[PDB]
């Protein structure tokens, strides 16, 4: 079924007036929020 | 694999992550009991 979900709006005049750029706005919500995989490791021989 | 193999050929695994030097010292124990032995001839490791 349908759900309600959260929306963010993201003022450009703001960010322009506090010299905050849009594409750091972006990258900061996603991995903050979103999470990213970043690069792997070994644990007992196997790379996770 | 059919004209020049008349040895038998076999692969010993580390099934759970205890190092390479593990699996050498095993390597290791496996060829020198190997050497007393009678009816086995020239066995050696195969590789480096």
């Amino acid at each position: 079924e349908d759900t309600p979900q959260y929306q963010i709006n993201v003022d450009q005049a703001q960010a322009g007036a506090m010299g905050v750029s849009i594409a750091e706005i972006n990258n900061t919500m996603r991995i903050a929020w979103g999470g990213s995989y970043i690069n792997d490791f070994v644990d007992r021989g196997r790379v996770k | 694999e059919l004209g020049v193999t008349a040895g038998f050929n076999l692969q010993l695994k580390d099934s759970s992550g205890q190092g390479h030097e593990k699996l050498i010292a095993a390597r290791n124990t496996i060829l020198g009991l190997a050497s007393q032995d009678k009816r086995l001839v020239g066995v050696r490791p195969n590789g480096q």
